[PDB]
């Protein structure tokens, strides 16, 4: 996307969303990453949903295939290896605009934990397919992106903050799902959501929408998990 | 168990 | 695909499908078709079902950019270009594979309608998007196509045969939407309806239930443009 | 108004 203007990478990233068209998406918010500026708030977003919708269509396709493949020639387990491989490879895309140079450039809060949201989450999805010599490092990976992440939103935004409240609600799933600790997922998303209901007071009509919101997602979670 | 969404 | 077994592509086509991976779906059909040997009843619905579901997503990308190009810089008329062009594509590569050689080989009422079928449902698809010095010849090879269809059609096939009354509703949904001829498209699927409604006698439990679903759909756009 | 659906 060398040859596009940047601003017109990033109407043609919200024409896409709007035309469900994610792959597309996806492509022109990398587009607009490589052109080396940082992104505002709103173009962070545009990237995070271009690459969770790709990437979740392929994590459905995979769960169906790896289902199929464990129930069972050669060809199922080919299937899934395509699928995974491609899915690594948006994973690795991913990680790479994060790594060149998104997260070394963010310098406040907001950014600078949403990137690093980000980071552990593309490491979990690489952990879910993982089953070699790597599904450690690659955990290993994951957590310590969503720990560094952890420690800035402690220090530097309220616990109703939805970055953070999404962030905690992630790694409580990486906790329970990757990490085999779902002592540690439960007490995570039971303390943020009490955390955060405790703050509800200072907010207004809206923020308070945007932050129960996300509170539920907890509570749903811990309803699930107890 | 759900992760957030996007929008 | 040229390497992969022809057992092989028919057997990942159906696990794409199961995935919802309708753009590997059609890429393995193709590889299948490019083989050069016939298609059973299970593969050519194997066939259309992928096609159908890519150009399918992708027709619903045009009408909602095209909406906003005529509710409004160069980028929506841009990308509605794009994504026009992509699907003009996948129509053009379909009609490929019915010219070589499916069609030409296809012998037998069930396969031939089919096929034919097919071929005015990609000109149909083409002359949604048409525009210029050619809407009018892509919609002469859409209706050439489904007339080749129904003559076959009402001399070889009953009239709840699935295939016949899948046809004609499409050729309604052509008069109807691309010809300008709501009468014939209402004449159409009156007549379908009311000749496979007398035939209904003669079927077993199963086959009543495959004709009467599709006789509904026949109701359903009466019902619409009346 | 509806076409044929696949499946
Ligand atoms: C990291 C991060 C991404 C997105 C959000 C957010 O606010 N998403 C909107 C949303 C929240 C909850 C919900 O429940 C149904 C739906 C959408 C926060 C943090
Ligand atoms: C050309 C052609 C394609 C497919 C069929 C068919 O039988 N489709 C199954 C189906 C019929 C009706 C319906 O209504 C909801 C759903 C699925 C026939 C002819
Ligand atoms: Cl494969
Ligand atoms: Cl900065
Ligand atoms: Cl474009
Ligand atoms: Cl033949
Ligand atoms: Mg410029
Ligand atoms: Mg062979």
């Amino acid at each position: 996307m060398g040859s596009m203007e940047r601003a017109s990478l990033i109407q043609k990233a919200k024409l896409a969303e709007q035309a469900e068209r994610y792959e597309d998406m996806a492509a022109f918010m990398k587009g607009a990453v490589e052109k080396g500026e940082e992104l505002s708030c709103e173009e962070r977003n545009l990237l995070s949903v271009a690459y969770k919708n790709v990437v979740g269509g392929q994590r459905a396709a995979w769960r169906v295939l790896s289902s199929i493949e464990q129930k069972s020639g050669p060809e199922v387990r080919e299937y899934r290896e395509k699928v995974e491989t491609e899915l690594q490879g948006v994973c690795d895309t991913v990680l790479g605009l994060l790594d060149s140079h998104l997260i070394k450039e963010a310098g406040d809060a907001e950014s600078r934990v949403f990137y690093l949201k980000m980071k552990g989450d593309y490491y979990r999805y690489l952990a879910e397919v993982a089953t070699g010599d790597d599904k450690k490092r690659i955990i290993d990976s994951a957590r310590s992106a969503y720990q560094e992440a952890m420690d800035i939103s402690k220090k530097e935004m309220p616990p109703t903050n939805p970055i953070r409240l999404g962030l905690a609600l992630n790694f409580s799933v990486f906790h329970y799902e990757i990490a085999n600790s779902p002592e540690e997922a439960i007490s995570l998303a039971k303390t943020t959501f009490d955390e955060a209901m405790a703050d509800l007071h200072t907010l207004s009509e809206d923020s308070y929408k945007d932050s129960t919101l996300i509170m539920q997602l907890l509570r749903d979670n811990l309803t699930l998990w107890t | 168990a759900g992760s957030i969404p996007g929008r």
